[PDB]
Formats: C-alpha cells, structure tokens, sequence
C-alpha cells in the first residue's frame, strides 16, 4: 500500500482574537489505530507538545498541555482519516508552525512520522508592499533593501536570476509591526558599472514584482 | 567471599575440562604429562607416574600436554600414531564432559528444590497494565488472560518470557496474539519489543496488597508501618492489587494519606506524607512489596528430563545468540570477560549457594559451548584438522601448521585483550 | 515540569568525525527518552527511542546511550547530510518536553570578514527615511561585534544585526547591519563608521565615509 504520509492545511494570517481550524489529511495506514497529536515549532525555537489523542480502543481520549487546555481542542473526522485542532483566543504567541504527527506503538508515546506542517501568523498588521532602496558606493558588493512590508515572504533574485554566484539574502528582522530584509552580491569590478545590474523584488501577498536598477552614485 | 568464590568457579570448571580431556585421553593409552591450571609460574606440582598434576598461578585458562601429539614419534603411545576418529573424540571430550557436568548439576539443583517466584507458575492473568504501553494501546483491559502469542502456546508466565525472548532473537515484529476474555479469544497484532535490552510488553501479573519491608528513615517506618502486614485500603479506596496502592501513592503526590491498614486483624488510619523526595521530585514511602517464592522438587527421574529439556533450550538460545553475533544482531559489548564472572561469581554467591549452582551450570555449559567453535588453538580447532586430515588422508602440511597455529594464538589474544578493555568499560559504569 | 536541557546550542565537527550531542533532564527520567533530527524546511525525523534501540531504516552511523540524567546521541562518522538540528524529547510524565536544539556547524580555517558601508539612497532620503546598511560577507567563526561610533558617539539604539546560517558552499557566516534614523538626524552629522571586531584581528578591521567629502 501507499507510504504513511500527512498533509497539514488552514495556516495563513489570522488577526488577535480569532478562531480557526487546522487540518492534517493522513494516509498510508489506519488511522483509528494510531496516537496523533499537535507538537508546534515556533521560528527558531523548541518544540512544544500541545496534545494527543488515543486510539478507538482507549476510547479516543485527550491529553492536553496545561497551558491550552480550555484553549485548543483535538479531534477526529467521524469517517475520514482527518484529525481537526479547533485554536481561539488567538494570540501573537501561538505564531508557529504547527505539525500533525503519527506516533509508534512503543512504550510511552513517541513521534514515529511528522506531517510537512502548517504556518500560522497572527498579528493585527496591515497587509504592505515593500519599498526597495539601492546601496551603491577587485571584488566590489552592491546589494539591494526591501523596508516596510508585511506579511512574509518575500523573494529576491538578481538580474532576473542570472547572477547567483556571490548572493547573501539574509534573513527579515521585524521592528514596528513592518519587516526589513537585505541583499547583497558581490561582483568583478572589470564587470560593473560596464553591464548592468538590477535585483528584482516579488512580495506575493500584495502582487508586487519592482525591478531596480543599482546606478553608481557620487559616494 | 566474591574474588575466591570466582577463583574456585573458574578453578573447578576448568579442572573439569580438563578432567574430560585426561580421561578420554587415558581411555586411548596416551601418556599426560602437564595438567597445568590455568597460566604464567606454576605455582605448585605434585608427581604421579606418567601424570604429573600441576597448579599454575594465573587461573585464566588451562591446557593440557600429551605424548607425542604432532611429533613425528612412531611410538604407540604417541598422539599423533593415533587413528584420526579417536583424535576427534579426545578433542570432543572437554565439551561433552563440561555439557554432561551441567546437565547433572542442573538435575541435582532441580531434585534439591528449586526457589521460584509462584507468579512465574500462574495462569496468565494481566493484573495490571502499564499506562500507555503496548498492552494498553493494543486495547488489553486488566483481567484479560492470554493464551496465546504467535507460535508458541502460552500457559504460564514463563512460557510468555520464553516465548518473548525467543520471538526477541528471532527478529519478528508483528505478532498474532490470542487473547481470552469471557470466552473471547480476540486475535490481535502485537508488536513484540526488543526484550533483549530490556524493553518489554507492559504487562502485570496479579500482586497482592501486602508490604514485606520498610526503608529504616523512611516516614513510613515513622509512622509504624512493620513489614509483613497487609493492607486494606488507601482513603477509603478499595484495593485489591499491590500496584493500585502504588497507582494511589504515585497520585498523592506530597497530599496527606490515610491508609486503612489491616493490621493482623485490625484496622488503623494511618496518616502519612509522602511528599515529593528532594532526590528525584518524587514520593517517597520507603515500603517493599512482599514477594511471594515457592520451592519446587521434581522427582529424580523427571528431575533429569527436565534438566535436560532446560540444557537443550539453553544450548538452543546460546546457539541463536552466537548466530546473532555473527551476523551483526547483537553487539559485542554483551560478551561476558573473566572479570564480568567474577562479578557475577560474587553476585550470586552473596545471593546463596543453589544461585551460585546454577550460575555456574550456566557458566559451564557457555564455557563448553564457547570451546567448540572453529578455531586455533581452541578446543574446537584441533576438530578441524584432524577431520581435514581424515578426510584428505594426509596430515596438514608443517609450515601451514605453524601458520595456522601462528594466526590461532594471535586472534585468541587480540579477542582476549578486546573483551578485557570490554570488562573494564562495563566496571567504569 | 520535566525540562530538557541541551547545555550546547552550536556544535564544531568534520566529516568523518564523531561528535556527542548531550541532553540534560531535569529529574530522572529512566529510559523514556527520543531522539529526533530535522533538517532545513524539512520535518522532524526520529532517529532512536528507549535511549539505546534505533530506528527501522537509520544507518549504524547514529547511536544513543545514557541513563537516568546525562543522555547522550554520538554520531560516528559524520556525513554530509548530518548537517541538521538534533534534540531529545522525554516521555516518562505529562506533559511532553522537548530539548531547545543543536545544530552541527563544519568546520573551516579561519577567515576575516569583507565590510562594505553604504550610505542612505537619495530615494530613501526623498522618501524622510536614512538607513546605513554594513554587510559583513564570508567570515569563520560566526562570532563577532559591530559598532555605530557616529563622530565620536555610540550609537547603539537603531540598529537591527541579522546572522544568516552556514553557507552551503564554504561553510561561511554572513551577516548584514542597518541603522535607521530620520532625516533630521543624519544630517546633523559628519562620519559614519562601522567599525568591525574579529578575533582574526587584533586590532578592529574599520571602513567608513563621511557625507562632507561628497
Ligand atoms: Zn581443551
């Protein structure tokens, strides 16, 4: 038969105080015969257990971590192989990304398969395109700046993919509600100003794709 | 009493071995001349004719010499005059007799009575399941009894570990399982654990609620708790299993407890603390659970057979086991050095003398077994040669012997300095 | 609750070495210990459970062993697509505990980092903003401090430092600084420097420009 495999869906931009529903469509196997719970991974931090559920045979109970009982609710599809987690009261705390899981039958419960995983972003910030400044002054480094906009992601290629020797997009750093997010290429100086070079900026949320030229300036 | 217990141990067995070996080689007119124990000076000899009987200082090992064994001397008595087939048989007497050994002591052990837990004789009743275990998960409710896994049919407690241990080296995993309850037998899809180190079923045999000792200092020894009395209930709560006292104490959590004890008759509201133990965060009561042993004594005749179902199982297991090894199943820090032995030596004679018996009748069979593989300048070696040779009908040619003999004693020393620095790992842990 | 505590957020190995990941509890926990690996937007993959038995599938490569506190999750012979985070997990009490993470860094010979300073676009400046951007390209190790000294004065508040993780290709860090500040404010000065300290030089590696000379 098919191999196990789980796919996690509702994620997306939620403002405070709301409420939603995430999914995991799982296959491969039976799904009354297993354990599934809701173990989140927020950016750049630990795992954090939300709750498990047990098998027909055990009556489907709940395990719940403390801080979210009351808060999130686990449950099962009625004739499908779908697990639900109903999630109020939302808060800018619970922006992660959330993943469904397949336990084994071991001793005590343990995650044996993990679904790709959901992102959920939730934050009352305003939907905004990205401003993109040029920073012009061997080897010599331009770069280009994306400022002001929101929500993630943001993609950055430079001359229309062309040039990707020498490219460090770095990471956004997030101040005021707005992200800020850089890049920077490095190229032969027998190579610039004589051809031209211009990084092209795609921000999906919004429909924005600007091109911008980097010309030298007077410093 | 644990280093000259392991002394006398290694002392005995090997002098057995040896024993086998001088009497097979005696029932052929040969002549013995060193029967030294073990290695390095020899500490003391004692001359009788022909054999000359000898005590070494370093009691590792043990070797005997005999007349003319592979030199070209024509004399009758010589060893090497010998038909091949009475060669084999002298090089298969230190296994036989070491085998014959642990098959008599294993049958004295059983006539003289064996102590056994009485769980371990018991129909199998799950008195208890361990909370989110492979029991539990699986769907096995307390009370339900198994009567069958794959394959080997179930009766007895024993029967299970032996059939676990046995589906453990057989590398299976998914198991039918014919479990009876109220006249249901409901097949079910076990997963069988890796018994072999040490993760199991998470199954309970029925205990019942009664404390056989009590820790000196512990709260409940303030309280008076004596060992050897039963009690009846926990708060009020009816109780009928040890492990439900132990599921309510594990509950409590630090909260005041009263224990309805029966004391011989009586009852007493004890009031107790068992708050979480600054050593782990945990409760602490400092109780025992009276285990329960009953002596077995089979009849001298079925007292054998029995004896020698258990060496025919054990011989099958360590087999298996020497297969695993082979093969890459098991790894090599399970293997047992000379100081492993002499810990486990101490141990069990600490336990008593019938553990030490029967320790040692599970030494000597992996001692005798262990001596009959394939291999140079071992016991089984020389079993090779004299077939190749009988077979071929000429000797092996003498700088192929020195060869062989030269990589024999060397793979000897480097598995012996290997399972040493092994014993030394296991004695930093 | 139980709490996981891997005392190493970064650690330094070759291929073909072997590395110890230790992961500390906080009370004991018997053997009721998982181990798990993820890699970059990939999901989280257990490797060992019960301290010691691994996994159907995962290579001899990885082994677990440790009992009670002081669990441990050595990597003989270090591939190349170990490069991943490892943490453990205990399963012995409610809730469920995870361990913070480790990832496994390469090592490399040491490198200075190439600075480049730009000043703020006339766009931006158009726009009431001024943001000076220093990149800091191609170093080892990843640690390392940057300064804003404006004219002389520290200029700590306003300014967002952002790490990317390893490259791919040579193993290097990257790192990008921006100072935002008003209009107001970025002319009422003259020098702008980001001076760059780095263990591969004693002395701080400085490049700046002021706005007079242009
Ligand atoms: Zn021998």
């Amino acid at each position: 038969g098919s191999e196990v495999k789980l796919v996690e869906s509702g994620g997306g931009l939620v403002q405070p105080g709301g409420s939603l529903r995430l999914s995991c469509v799982t296959s491969g196997f039976t799904f009354t015969d297993y354990y599934m719970s809701w173990v989140r991974q927020p950016p750049g931090k630990a795992l954090e257990w939300l709750a498990f559920i047990r098998n027909k045979v055990n009556g489907y109970t709940t395990e719940y971590r403390a801080s979210v009982k009351g808060r999130f609710t686990i449950s099962r599809d009625s004739s499908q192989s779908i697990l639900y987690l109903q999630v109020n009261t939302l808060r800018a705390e619970d922006s992660a990304t959330y993943y469904c899981a397949r336990d084994r039958g071991g001793n005590g419960v343990y995650f044996d398969y993990w679904g790709q995983g959901t992102t959920l972003t939730v934050s009352s910030a305003k939907t905004t395109p990205p401003s993109v400044y040029p920073l012009a002054p061997s080897m010599v480094t331009l770069g280009c700046l994306v400022k002001g906009y929101f929500p993630e992601p943001v993609t950055v290629t430079w001359n229309s993919g062309s040039l990707s020797s020498g490219v460090h997009t770095f990471p956004a750093v997030l101040q005021s509600d707005l992200y800020t997010l850089s890049s920077s290429v490095t190229v032969p100086s027998s190579t610039w100003p004589s051809e031209t070079v211009t990084c092209n900026v795609a921000h999906p949320a919004s429909s924005t794709k600007v091109d911008k030229k980097i010309v030298p300036r007077d410093c | 009493m644990g280093l000259i217990a392991f002394l006398i141990l290694i002392g005995v067995l090997v002098w057995v071995h040896q024993f086998g070996h001088f009497l097979m080689a005696k029932l052929f007119r040969v002549k013995v001349e060193i029967f030294s124990i073990g290695f390095g000076p020899p500490i003391f000899r004692r001359q009788w004719g022909e054999t000359v009987y000898q005590i070494a200082a370093l009691p590792l090992g043990g070797y005997v010499k005999l007349y003319g064994e592979e030199e070209n001397v024509h004399d009758p008595r010589a060893f090497s005059t010998k038909k091949p087939w009475q060669k084999i048989l002298i090089a298969l007497g230190g296994p036989l007799f070491n085998f014959l050994f642990t098959i008599l002591v294993f049958a004295l052990v059983y006539t003289a009575g064996v102590e056994v837990p009485k769980y371990l004789k018991e129909p199998v009743v799950v008195g208890y399941v361990q909370r989110d275990s492979i029991a539990q998960k699986i769907g096995i409710k307390p009370g339900d009894k198994i009567i069958k896994i794959n394959g080997y049919e179930v009766r007895t407690w024993e029967d299970l570990r032996d059939a676990l241990i046995r589906l453990s080296l057989d590398g299976v995993k998914e198991t039918t399982l014919f479990l009876e309850r109220n006249g249901e037998v409901l097949h079910l899809t076990i997963k069988v654990p890796n018994v072999q180190k040490g993760e199991e079923l998470g199954i309970a045999p029925l205990v019942k609620p009664v404390v056989g000792g009590v820790k000196k200092g512990s709260p409940a020894d303030q309280v008076g708790i004596k060992p050897g009395d039963l009690i009846l209930e926990v708060n009020g709560k009816k109780i009928n299993t040890w492990y439900e006292l132990v599921e309510e104490v594990r509950k409590s959590q630090g909260k005041a407890i009263k224990l309805k004890i029966l004391r011989n008759g009586k009852m007493i509201e004890k009031e107790l603390i068992p708050a979480k133990d600054p050593k782990t965060g945990t409760y602490f009561i400092g109780l025992f659970p009276k285990t329960e042993t009953v002596v077995e004594k089979k009849p001298f005749g079925e007292a054998l057979a029995s004896a020698v179902n258990r060496t025919w199982e054990l011989t099958v297991l360590t087999l298996k086991t020497i297969a695993g090894l082979i093969t890459g199943k098991v790894s090599f820090q399970t293997l047992g050095g000379p100081i492993a032995i002499a810990q486990i030596a101490g141990q069990a004679a600490q336990s008593g003398f019938i553990p030490y018996l029967v320790m040692m009748a599970f030494i000597s069979l992996q001692l005798g077994i262990f001596n009959l593989i394939p291999l140079p300048i071992l016991d089984g070696g020389l079993i090779l040669l004299f077939a190749i040779e009988w077979l071929r009908g000429r000797p092996l040619p003498e700088k192929f012997k020195e060869y062989w003999q030269r990589v024999g004693l060397a793979i000897i020393i480097t598995l012996t300095i290997f399972v040493f620095i092994n014993d030394i790992l296991r004695l930093l842990r | 609750d139980i709490v996981m505590t891997q005392s190493h957020k970064f650690m330094s190995t070759s291929v073909g070495d072997r590395v110890s990941i230790t992961c500390k509890a906080s009370q004991d926990v018997g053997t009721d210990v998982a181990w798990y690996q993820q890699k970059p937007g990939q999901s989280p993959k257990l490797l060992i459970y019960w301290a010691s038995i691994r996994h159907t599938g995962v290579p001899d490569r990885f082994t677990g062993s440790g009992s009670g506190t002081d669990f441990t999750l050595t990597i003989s012979n270090v591939q190349s697509e170990d490069l991943a985070d490892y943490f453990c997990q205990q399963y012995s009490s409610y809730p469920l505990t995870f361990g913070a993470g480790t990832k496994l860094e390469l090592e490399r010979a040491d490198a200075a980092p190439t600075v480049s300073i730009f000043p703020p676009s006339s766009e931006q400046l158009t726009s009431g903003g001024a943001s000076v951007v220093c990149f800091l390209n191609n170093f080892y190790p990843k640690d390392i401090n940057v300064k804003w000294k404006i004219d002389g004065s520290e200029r700590q508040n306003g300014v967002l430092n952002s790490w990317t993780d390893q490259d791919s290709k040579d193993s290097t860090y990257s790192m990008s600084s921006t100072l935002t500040l008003t209009k107001d404010e970025y002319e009422r000065h003259n020098s702008y420097t980001c001076e760059a300290t780095h263990k591969t030089s004693t002395s701080p590696i400085v490049k700046s420009f002021n706005r007079n000379e242009c």
